[PDB]
């Protein structure tokens, strides 16, 4: 199982950015998905979550509204978008797969990650 | 078994309806399963209450008329009643399509002091002046307001199209009012003098004053009372399975327990944060059951889920997972028995409908759980609690053969009683199930061959030819079984040679 | 928001020792907390879920415990692969938040 | 919960009775046993049906009389009504013990064309001429015939003492007829013109024509319709024990299941071969259960046995034999519970008897499973389905205070509605449980002090002093439980100071 993130790069504050994460090696259609952020040299900090079906979404208060998350099983890709990044938003991002316990539940955790993409 | 009771006709302040048919969960599961702790919530619907006060005046004319209530002006309430505890004699009212003024026993204008009108404190205090004639009355009636707190009703049953939070002192629900501003006033610094002793209150208060064309009302005012949770924690279930079928998740507990059904969609009340108290209580109950029974048995996964199940029940579920045979058939039997019970009770609901129309007193009392008065006001039933009276203050009249109407006399015994031991005595009729009617109207064409019994206290009171004979204990009459347990003596022939 | 703390930020040990780490939440979650570790130059990997359950690959010498708002993770023996960083993650209330973390290095 | 409903009085076409007391198997087994597969049957009793047509004429006189129906001759039905689509004006009838002829609005003899009489198709089409005077009417009513197919009745409720198979064209059940031959005719080659469009049928047919002194009837005739089994496969039981005691074999299944009892003698229906389809269906049932559950568990023995059980049931048993503990007390306890249920339900049947005499509408509807009309025609109940109408086509009148009779006005709200959206509107009264009465007769001596509610759609309609005020949702009225689950809030006092 592996995940691949794309769309990062050095960007000045005051503009939008679009990025996505492709999935492979597992049942992406039957598993939820997470998004995490990590500033340079700092700890981990959650961003958002999308269920396996996509009818329920939750975000972090620091990124609510400013960021959006979307998925598509036909192309096994996780799409995200945002607007007007600030200087504090400079951080490392990854797409994390939720811990699989039952099909009708979301663990609100994660067990698999991808390579990640950096944004500054 | 119980003491006597007096049930005045209900005023319609509180109305009740049937539970209506309930959907039975016909299938006793058997498909895929999932485990988790559960706690169900439902509409709190707690109605606000406030012991308001009612002020009005009675008007009459000595013509061998057209009497009706009249309101009390605000100036009279704060000046004569609030200061001196007296009421004005003159009062204007429409008489045969034209205004006319009344007087106190056709005398000049005078001030009549208010005195208690109950004769003994058995209910709210209440006050009056006299037992053309005019009478001023004041009563500290109770009140109720629906869950939205937009309208309220008093004990008299007259709806008030105005929210109790109305007031221009601060930001409140002042936009909800159907009456004109001339019919409302908010008195600040009100000291609320009492008519029992005229000793004044302990501190000043702001009191709202409103008056409908029929009367005047008032009650202490506060800005708002938003301290209320929308839902109430109804039941806490230790084990509840989450099954999936028919495009609607099913939440079932032990066989005889009630099963819920939802739309499979998470309700947004919790994630919106408007149900913060609901989540707090639900989360506390969820952790309580887990630590109480599943620390090492299961493992909690995810976060609690919420669904607006069928029938309005808000179920809060928390999935669980296990860390790791004769019950199979019996569970199916018990489940089928439970469904039969739900279906049988659903049919019984119909029988209860005609029963209320036939006898609302007994039916309404047993349904609510206590002796309560009731009458059918159409398709909706009215309710009002009854007042109790001890046996010593009740005595049956020697005979119901009213000599005023020979050949047609009362069918049930006439009873005399007193509400309070030191209070005055009253006369009435003995109804069914120790119900003391306040009126005597059970006339019947009394004819020869009469011999009957009537419930009186713990035993019965015998009668024959419309004349009292003696009492009879409970064991003095043979008993039959009007039931069937989970597991007879009748005889004698009639007098054919009459 | 529910906060938590982890201490010490870093510690020096050696193969054959015994160490334990603690994560103290700001409220009584009572059971909803996970743990993670990360090797240098590699993505993190999970350790514990609900403070008690393990997963595949983790050695048997790994086990967590706790209750209320005090939670700990115990490592019964040190090995060359243990010289890494560890973290605690709560999921009792949203948004999800991570702990201060900890680090391990050879003496 | 449901839309409005209009229930016209039943015509007595279909009558219903109770199941009567059922014998409960008091003994919960415990004696010797024997195993075998089982499948029960009962009388098929499928009644034959045919959409017949009734032709008649109404006759009246302009005396400031003695109106009654009149039949239509055969020649006029096939020629004027069918081929031409008109009706004769003159019609003879008895007037005060003597024959007399009528006319079309006291005019000359004329031919009046037929037109639909429903104004919007909500039921059978039906046709008429005009909304001394004579009116010609035609109706394609429905019909039913008892299981023997010897007699039939139409929607109007008038029994026809002649079987639907009557006919002299071929060998049929022509011997059964109580009317004279002059009252019947079989029109051969009838090519059936229709009154809706006069497009005429597709192929010629033979139509029977009979006419009672009250009207004329007809329907397409066929030689015979004997394709019907005397019994119907009711239930298929996987496991059923065969116990022996009391000189009558007992066939019992799972504890909560119903137990049968027979005379221990094989019935001769199967061996006589008349129940060939019964044996085929039964034999298929035994094979289905055997291959489904007992290929290697049990072994068949003999052939299926047939017995006429108590209550009219027919049981087809196939004994089995096996090829090779906590359930003991619970089974006895559950069995006793089932008997208590049967005995309790037996007692409840008496309650239902009094309930129907008190309210046949609601009781008849819940018992059959849907909103249905009903009235007690003595000791037997009549039944007829009701017609539904959407809420949008219904509106309550502003007030029931009929000014024509002051002091005595309607007790329930007066309602106006239209059967079809584009059809004309009608006036009536709002009955109980959303029942739209087609007539207004609920007069009551309306007096001061009135405040009631009435069921309307999903919510309630409020009224005070006989004047509409506003609507009220279901949640606007407090609810109370009327049935006890397998596992309260009432308050307020009356106004004693009135
Ligand atoms: C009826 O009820 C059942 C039981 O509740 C429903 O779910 C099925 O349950 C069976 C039995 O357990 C499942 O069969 C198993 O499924 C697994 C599929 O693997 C998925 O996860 C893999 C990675 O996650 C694992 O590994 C990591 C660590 O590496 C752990 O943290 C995780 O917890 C997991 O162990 C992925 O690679 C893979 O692609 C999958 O996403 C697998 O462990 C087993 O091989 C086994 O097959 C079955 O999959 C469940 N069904 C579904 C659809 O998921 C069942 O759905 C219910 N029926 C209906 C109709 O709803
Ligand atoms: C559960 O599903 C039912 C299906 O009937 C939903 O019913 C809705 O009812 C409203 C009433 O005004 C209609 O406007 C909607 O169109 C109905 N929806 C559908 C999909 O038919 C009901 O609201 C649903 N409940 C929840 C909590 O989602
Ligand atoms: C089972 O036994 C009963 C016993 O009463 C039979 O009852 C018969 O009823 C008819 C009614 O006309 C009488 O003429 C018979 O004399 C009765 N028979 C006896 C033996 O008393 C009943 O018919 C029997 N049923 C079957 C299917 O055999
Ligand atoms: C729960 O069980 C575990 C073992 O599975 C035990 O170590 C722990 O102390 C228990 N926790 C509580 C809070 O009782
Ligand atoms: C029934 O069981 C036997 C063994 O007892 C097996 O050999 C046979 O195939 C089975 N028959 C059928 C029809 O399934």
């Amino acid at each position: 199982v592996q995940l691949v993130e794309t769309g990062g790069g050095v960007v000045r504050p005051g503009r939008s950015l679009r990025l996505s994460c492709t999935t492979s090696g597992f049942s992406f259609s039957g598993s939820a998905m997470h998004w995490v952020r990590q500033a340079p040299g700092k700890g981990l900090e959650w961003v958002a979550v999308i269920s396996h079906d996509g009818n329920i979404i939750q975000y972090h208060d620091s990124v609510k509204g400013r960021f959006t998350i979307s998925r598509d099983n036909s192309k096994n890709v996780l799409l995200l978008q945002m607007n007007s990044l600030r200087v504090d938003d400079t951080a490392m991002y990854y797409c994390a797969r939720d811990v699989w316990l039952l099909p009708a539940t979301i663990s609100y955790a994660f067990d698999f990650w991808g390579q990640g993409t950096m944004v500054t | 078994d119980a003491n006597f009771y007096v049930c005045p006709p209900p005023t319609g302040a509180t109305v009740v309806q049937f539970e209506q048919p309930r959907r039975c969960p016909t299938r006793p599961e058997g498909q895929n399963y999932t485990e988790g702790i559960a706690v169900v919530f439902k509409e709190n619907i707690a109605p606000y209450k406030f012991k308001a006060t009612m002020y009005y005046k009675d008007v009459t004319v000595s013509q061998v008329i057209f009497e009706d209530r009249a309101p009390v002006p605000f100036e009279e309430v704060i000046d004569k009643i609030n200061a001196k505890g007296v009421c004005r004699s003159t009062a204007k009212y429409v008489r045969n399509n034209l205004e006319t003024t009344a007087f106190h026993r056709d005398d000049h204008e005078t001030d009549m002091e208010l005195k208690p009108a109950n004769a003994c404190t058995r209910t709210s205090r209440g006050w009056h002046t006299t037992d053309t004639t005019v009478n001023c009355i004041v009563e500290e009636v109770d009140a109720r307001s629906v869950y939205p707190y937009d309208e309220f009703v008093l004990a008299t049953g007259d709806f008030v199209y105005m929210s109790p939070f109305y007031g221009y002192r601060e930001g409140s629900h002042t936009e909800h009012t159907s009456y004109a501003a001339d019919r409302f006033k908010q008195v600040d610094g009100f000291y609320a003098r009492d008519l029992t002793t005229k000793a004044r209150a302990t501190a000043p208060t702001t009191r709202n004053l409103l008056t409908t064309p029929k009367f005047t009302v008032a009650w202490d005012w506060v800005p708002k009372r938003p301290s209320v949770c929308t839902m109430t924690k109804w039941q806490e279930v230790d084990e509840m399975l989450r099954s999936e079928y028919g495009g609607s998740f099913r939440f079932s507990s032990d066989a005889i327990s009630t099963t819920f059904t939802t739309n499979l969609t998470e309700y947004p009340l919790s994630r919106v944060d408007l149900g913060d108290c609901i989540g707090k209580d639900a989360r506390d109950a969820m952790d309580r059951i887990f630590a109480r029974r599943y620390n090492a048995t299961h493992i909690k996964v995810g976060q609690p889920q919420y669904y607006l199940a069928n029938g309005g029940f808000l179920i809060a579920y928390q999935p669980l997972l296990s860390n790791t045979h004769i019950q199979r058939p019996v569970n199916d039997m018990l489940g089928r028995v439970a469904i039969a019970w739900c279906e049988e009770q659903n049919h019984e609901l119909t029988l209860w409908n005609e029963a209320r129309k036939l006898n609302p007193n007994a039916i309404a009392s047993v349904t609510v759980g206590r002796r309560v008065s009731a009458r059918m006001l159409g398709d909706v039933m009215a309710v009002s609690t009854c007042v109790p009276v001890a046996a010593d203050n009740v005595i049956v009249q020697n005979s119901m053969r009213i000599s005023s109407r020979p050949g047609a006399c009362y069918s049930r015994p006439l009873v005399s009683f007193r509400y309070c031991d030191q209070g005055p005595l009253v006369e009435g009729q003995l109804g069914e199930n120790n119900e003391l009617r306040l009126t005597r109207d059970a006339i019947e064409p009394c004819t020869v061959g009469h011999r009957r019994y009537f419930t009186f206290g713990g035993g019965y009171v015998y009668f024959e030819e419309y004349a009292y004979s003696h009492q009879l204990s409970r064991a003095d009459i043979t008993t039959v079984s009007t039931f069937i347990d989970l597991n007879h003596e009748i005889k004698d022939s009639g007098l054919l040679d009459y | 928001v529910i906060w938590m703390t982890q201490s010490p930020p870093s510690l020096s040990a050696s193969i054959g020792d015994t160490v334990t780490i603690t994560c103290r939440a700001s409220q009584g979650i009572s059971n909803s907390i996970a743990w993670y570790q990360r090797r240098p130059g590699k993505a993190p990997e999970l350790l514990v879920y609900a403070a008690y359950r393990l997963q595949s690959g983790v050695p048997s010498r790994l086990s967590g415990s706790g209750s209320g708002a005090e939670y700990t993770l115990t490592i019964k023996n040190m090995q060359p692969e243990d010289f890494a960083t560890y973290y605690c993650q709560q999921y009792y209330d949203n948004p999800l938040t991570f702990g201060g973390g900890t680090k391990v290095e050879i003496k």
